[PDB]
């Protein structure tokens, strides 16, 4: 068996995916490394596709979705969750701490602010930019 | 879109997926990112795969579920990642739309560390880490 | 080939079936019956597990799911929609008139009220009374 | 919940859903009636499915995909749902839940129009209409 083993979609995959292997090559558990390894693509406003510095729909809200899956079936879910940096962190907190495994909305921004998380404004300069630049063509 | 799915030290299967969505899509748009079977899906006695691609064709066509259940049917993650994009690619055909026009494409892990990948068009690379490293690899593509 | 054929859930399924039957002796398309099939379990406030008169969240709000998937691998979806009575037709909206498949939440409503459909007021009296009750019993706040 | 499945004189299929959710859930909860794969899957060239049951213990199974798959592989609409629901049963095991706590069921339909149900619990009726009429059915259960 070739374990343990990551893998990730993208080019940007290849930053996150050490990331990951910090937890996977201590022997931590392949949820703890997933999450750590695609919050880092969260975190980065440059990486306009995930988390902050998401690129906005029309309305220029940054809305975003996740979901995680654990060894056992557990699953969490969120989607169209404005103003939290980290929502696969909101949803593992879905699947840990509710009796649901999808929040969607205004209710999956209430409830993680109800677990801690803060609220943020993830829309930046440069992706506010380039809105107002497609809302000419 | 990252998704990344994992197999620790242990043997156990995780994954997950994390979007911003469609540039500029109709507010409340949900793409296959959250939705499981779709962008994501993980089953430890079997395998795990996450999807790439157009979120409404991976939605539309349960993408991850499928590579999965192939997996569970004996084929290898590549082998699986190449039959769910072929009969994908027979769906888009059945409905008369475009090949040029829709992207989708896996990666999948099996519970011995074999892995692949294979999507509709080229330009997707997937990152993969184990112990002899981390590498960037790209699979093969059914639009030629 | 048994056809036309139509299946659907619980006892009220029974009387949804009437409804798609009428499409379906006709020579009518499934999606054409299923829609409206469901629709009348949707509009029937005595039938509190979908659309109006529908069992509210516990903040008292009646949110919708629905979704539609024709034979060709069409689909829309709506979920967590309020103040539409009939979603399944929304979705169906979802399906055909946008380049999407699934709409949450406010942007749900919007783009049905953008589709000609109105808002409505879907907790009946019924439905907030047990609320109400069940705010007691639970103790939630 | 409601879901309905037909096919039609042409002989093609489609199906809906369409529910207010789990009485008093949290605000946001989406369950498996609005999700592709999870409460309805119809394939035109197989069959169609939809879901009864706690709504996240569908999503977690991607429950009538799996039954519309095992209507690929061979499966009468029948042995489908009850495939499904074994493969499930074993996964609440699996768990470590008690499976009186969980209900999962389905009905299916294939391009013949024979059907099928099954479910975790006794306790759910389906109606079925075709050209002997409209009638309420009971399907096999594997809690006894």
């Amino acid at each position: 068996t070739n374990k343990p083993i990551v893998l990730s979609t993208w080019n940007f995959g290849l930053h996150a995916n050490v990331e990951a292997w910090k937890v996977l090559s201590k022997g931590g558990k392949a949820l703890d490394a997933v999450e750590k390894g695609v919050r880092l693509v969260e975190d980065d406003p440059t990486e306009r596709s995930v988390g902050y510095g998401g690129r906005p729909d029309r309305d220029g809200r940054v809305t975003l979705d996740a979901c995680i899956m654990d060894e056992n079936y557990n699953i969490g879910s969120v989607a169209c969750m404005e103003h939290i940096k980290n929502p696969i962190s909101v949803a593992r907190a879905v699947m840990e701490k509710t009796p649901h495994v999808m929040l969607v909305g205004d209710g999956a921004l209430e409830f993680a602010l109800s677990q801690g998380f803060k609220k943020e404004n993830l829309l930046t300069a440069e992706s506010e930019k380039e809105w107002k630049e497609w809302l000419k063509t | 879109t990252i998704g990344m799915i994992a197999l620790d030290a242990q043997g156990n299967l995780s994954g997950a997926c994390t979007t911003s969505g469609m540039a500029y899509k109709m507010h409340g748009r949900v793409g296959d990112s959250p939705i499981i079977g779709a962008g994501l899906f993980v089953d430890n006695e079997i395998g795990a795969a996450t999807a790439i691609g157009h979120g409404e064709e991976v939605i539309r066509t349960v993408g991850t579920h499928l590579v999965v259940e192939l997996m569970n049917q004996g084929r290898t993650p590549q082998q699986a990642c190449k039959e769910a994009v072929e009969r994908i690619v027979k769906i888009v055909n059945r409905r008369g739309k475009n090949l040029k026009d829709i992207q989708v494409g896996f990666i999948a892990l099996n519970k011995k560390g074999e892995y692949g990948a294979y999507c509709i068009q080229d330009g997707f690379n997937f990152a993969v880490h184990d112990q002899k490293g981390n590498r960037l690899e790209t699979p093969g593509f059914a639009l030629k």
